[PDB]
């Protein structure tokens, strides 16, 4: 008998027959409080009432049933979320009817921490991950880059070994936004956990898409940030062609981005031993100035550390 | 006024004719922005870039008492709405009187679990959030009584009870794990002088493994890099005096990333919105790495600035992130609320003064009442109420059980 807490006949729990008998217990702010919450009636109704069959810790199902009222009302109160797991267990409830019920709730409410941890718990409790990826793509449906979201898909994807369709999913939302970082992040964890880069082949795929990326939507952000990411791990000066091959976009795709990546390149020359260092030096330093008075001014005091930086190392 | 230059319109996005959400959504913030940016040109004025304190106290000051049922979502963050407040109090060089101390003490006192750590209200079991919050709150009082408060061997105990095999800990029993609670419990467990030879084991190793690609860091391994949860990861890493388990230099590079080049604000996330709370989350990062690469010795360093845009950031908080009834604020547009005030705060306190060993150097943008107490990086108390807090505990023993 859910009488929602929106319904327009919901009656305050002091003015309910069923729960007469238990006397409600008022919270202990002190004689002097602080940071004090002029609470509703409404919100103050449930929780006193919250208050008294935890105290009592009275494991009933009227006790399950105000539960979800109490986090109806505050859904980040986790003392209420431990409370609800504990009836959970003990009157033994269908978890799949409370699947249903922490569905709902997480659609209302997909930035709380406390629907997703108890969505999880739920999950381990039936080892059952096969509404998961589906549920969560709905998520990422309306927010496609809800933090929490993508943290459970990755929880799912690796405890229950889900690999096989993520790349594929990843490339779907790659072409909806190239520029949502967290499935660029996402692409990162598939890959690193299933293939690796270390794969050529792979590392291939995965550079030359990234520069296809680049040439459609130069200053996005995301793409150099992978490209830099993926091939940062060797060493850029590893890859002699890569300097090169943005070296030819200087005028067609000259995004801030290019100009820093090629300072990247150059810092690791200088590290590993490269030929003509006098002259790659000036031009990285060149590149700094640029970089610090004109192109990326907001960043001048970074420039300015890696021009010093570079100069006191490679002199 | 950076902000206001007309080269400054070149900071524009370009969305190489290809609009996307992503894009979308920045140029609509852009657009804001830019509007607030020339309010003072079309309206014929002076720009004034003034931090009303008086209205700030106000709002402060009142909602340290009492708050509207607006705050029942934060009804288990209570210790949160105490530490906000207070710090923020603190930041604009407000008193607290030794009645309203006390009363902050006992209301703590409450918070507080018979098992250790704080709950977020009167009762309510504990979690590491509210525990920073209540000690950082405690500490920023500075008096023995509230000094006292705080149990300490039951807040090993409670420590002990969240650590995990894998050097992580646990919000809260049977809670959930991410960078938050290394941070918190450093946090607490330094100040108070709690730390066993074990309870940090595994711990810089845990927060190295959430440092990726981007050379940000993680709320848990595998994700996406995020403003909030490097800022608890590198702090923690300080305490723990283990910054070097991190690649310093990439995430050098993807904090100074994150601030934007048109708003001057910092963005949590690669490819997200400018918000005034990461002010304090990203910029605090600066003090933090450069504290750290000077501990290696880093010739390079700045003996006046941090590693980012001071001047832009005070531009986009004063400018853009006061509401004028009082109070701070994510970006225009957006209410008011303790935490953005918090924060805001905070991050502005970080943008005035730099400091090097002997090197101190202020940038106060706009009037010269717009400077603030300062803020210590990792704890973001007082740097005389953490020297005055961890001196206290070190005459006491750690717990030995
Ligand atoms: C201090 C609380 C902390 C930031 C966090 N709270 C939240 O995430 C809440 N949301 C908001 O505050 C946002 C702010 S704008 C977006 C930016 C952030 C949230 C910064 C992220 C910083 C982090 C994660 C580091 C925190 C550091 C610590 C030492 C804890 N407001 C809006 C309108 O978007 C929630 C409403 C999601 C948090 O830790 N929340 C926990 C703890 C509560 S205390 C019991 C929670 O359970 O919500
Ligand atoms: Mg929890
Ligand atoms: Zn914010």
């Amino acid at each position: 008998g859910f009488l929602s807490l929106d319904s327009p006949t919901y009656v305050l729990y002091r003015d309910r027959a069923e729960w007469a008998d238990i006397d409600p217990v008022p919270q202990n702010d002190g004689p002097s409080p602080v940071v004090q919450i002029i609470y509703s009636e409404k919100f103050r109704d449930v929780y006193d009432y919250f208050r008294a069959v935890l105290q009592r810790d009275e494991r009933s199902e009227r006790a399950f049933k105000l539960t979800r009222d109490a986090i109806e009302l505050n859904a980040a109160n986790y003392t209420v979320w431990h409370f609800r797991r504990v009836l959970l267990r003990s009157l033994q409830k269908d978890l799949q009817e409370e699947m249903n019920y922490i569905t709902a709730i997480i659609e209302e409410q997909p930035k709380n921490y406390q629907v997703w941890h108890h969505r999880r718990v739920l999950v381990e409790w039936l080892k059952d991950p096969s509404q998961e990826l589906e549920f969560i793509a709905d998520i990422l449906n309306q927010d496609a880059k809800n933090y929490h979201a993508w943290q459970h898909r990755q929880w799912v994807i690796q405890e229950f070994r889900l690999w096989d369709n993520e790349l594929q999913y990843v490339d779907q939302l790659l072409k909806e936004d190239v520029r949502n970082n967290s499935v660029w992040n996402q692409r990162h964890f598939v890959i690193s956990n299933t293939t690796g880069y270390s794969d050529r082949a792979v590392l291939e795929r995965e550079v030359q898409y990234t520069l296809e990326m680049i040439k459609l939507v130069p200053h996005n952000e995301s793409a150099w940030n992978y490209l830099k990411g993926i091939l940062q791990d060797r060493g850029l000066s590893r890859y002699p062609n890569l300097l090169n091959q943005l070296l030819d976009l200087q005028p067609s795709h000259s995004s801030p981005y290019l100009i820093a990546f090629l300072v990247d390149i150059y810092e690791d020359m200088l590290e590993n031993q490269c030929d003509n260092k006098e002259d790659i030096l000036n031009k990285a330093l060149e590149l700094c100035e640029i970089l610090a008075k004109e192109k990326d001014t907001i960043r001048k005091e970074y420039w300015r550390y890696i021009g010093r930086s570079l100069q006191s190392k490679h002199s | 006024l950076y902000s206001l230059r007309p080269e400054h319109a070149r900071e524009r996005l370009q969305d190489d004719s290809v609009e996307t959400v992503t894009s979308i959504e920045q140029a609509k913030v852009e657009e804001k922005i830019q509007e607030v940016f020339s309010s003072y040109k079309f309206n014929h004025l002076v720009p004034r870039l003034v931090l009303q304190r008086e209205k700030h106290f106000h709002y402060l000051k009142r909602g340290l008492r009492q708050l509207t049922d607006a705050y029942e979502c934060l009804d288990a963050s209570r210790p949160w709405l105490c530490y906000w407040i207070l710090h923020s109090l603190e930041l604009l060089d407000e008193p607290i009187p030794q009645i309203v101390a006390t009363d902050v003490c006992q209301f703590l006192e409450l918070c507080q679990s018979p098992d250790g750590g704080f709950g977020g209200g009167p009762g309510q079991y504990p979690h590491l959030a509210p525990t920073y919050a209540a000690v950082n709150a405690l500490c920023i009082i500075g008096t023995e009584e509230a000094y006292n408060v705080i149990n300490r061997e039951k807040l090993l105990q409670y420590l002990y009870s969240l650590k995990q095999p894998d050097g992580s800990f646990l919000m809260h029993v049977g809670g959930e794990v991410d960078v938050r609670s290394a941070y918190c419990a450093a946090s607490v467990a330094s100040l108070t002088n709690i730390i066993t030879p074990d309870l940090f084991e595994g711990t810089a190793e845990w927060i190295a493994r959430c440092q990726n690609w981007e050379g940000g860091i993680g709320g848990v391994p595998g994700m996406e890099a995020h403003g909030g949860y490097t800022f608890c990861g590198l702090a923690a890493l300080v305490i723990l005096k283990k910054e070097r388990s991190l690649n310093l230099k990439s995430l050098l590079q993807w904090v100074t990333s994150r601030q934007m080049r048109f708003e001057g604000g910092f963005q949590g996330r690669c490819n997200k919105l400018v918000d005034g709370c990461y002010s304090f989350w990203q910029a605090g990062l600066l003090p933090l790495l450069h504290r750290a690469l000077h501990a290696q010795g880093d010739p390079a360093l700045s003996m006046s600035h941090w590693m980012f845009h001071q001047q832009a950031l005070q531009e986009y908080i004063l400018m853009c992130c006061q509401c004028p009834a009082g109070g701070l604020l994510d970006k225009p547009g957006k209410s008011r609320d303790f935490y953005h005030t918090c924060y805001c705060l905070s991050g502005l306190s970080i943008a005035q003064h730099f400091g090097s060993g002997a090197m101190l150097h202020d940038v106060v943008m706009g009037v010269p009442e717009n400077v603030l107490q300062p803020t210590h990086p990792v704890y973001n108390i007082g740097p005389d109420k953490v020297i005055q807090a961890t001196t206290h505990f070190l005459q006491k023993p750690v717990p030995g059980f």
